[PDB]
């Protein structure tokens, strides 16, 4: 199937951005997927997410594994720029600005192996 | 098609 960037042009993008910060304005506009051929980890049913400013990566980490009913032993992996973050202690809201796509949105993958 | 968002906390 596509991904969300091959399902909506860029500039529905870039004004579904702008719109969706005017409204939830303490929120972050996530799109999460799964990894390219991964298969140990379940699929999401959404795609687009509202994350507020304060979850730092080490809370979102938690929050999807118990989203996706993950065991606590199996690895997981969230990766923003194709890599895991090592600062899991930042708020998203700062990750945001330094970590956002051209048309606005954070994008983030998730993997079971090797980040 | 599908243009919610779903709020992760």
């Amino acid at each position: 199937e596509k991904t969300f960037k091959q399902r909506r042009t860029f500039e529905q993008r870039v004004e579904d951005v702008r719109l969706i910060r005017e409204q939830h304005p303490t929120k972050i506009p996530v799109i999460i997927e799964r990894y390219k051929g991964e298969k140990q980890l379940p699929v999401l049913d959404k795609t687009k997410f509202l994350v507020p400013d304060h979850v730092n990566m080490s809370e979102l980490i938690k929050i999807i594994r118990r989203r996706l009913q993950l065991n606590a032993n199996q690895a997981f992996f969230l990766l923003v720029n194709g890599h895991s973050m090592v600062s899991v202690s930042t708020p998203i809201s700062e990750v945001y600005e330094s970590e956002k796509d051209e048309d606005g949105f954070l994008y983030m993958v998730y993997a079971s192996q090797e980040t | 098609e599908d243009e919610t968002w779903e709020v992760l906390e």
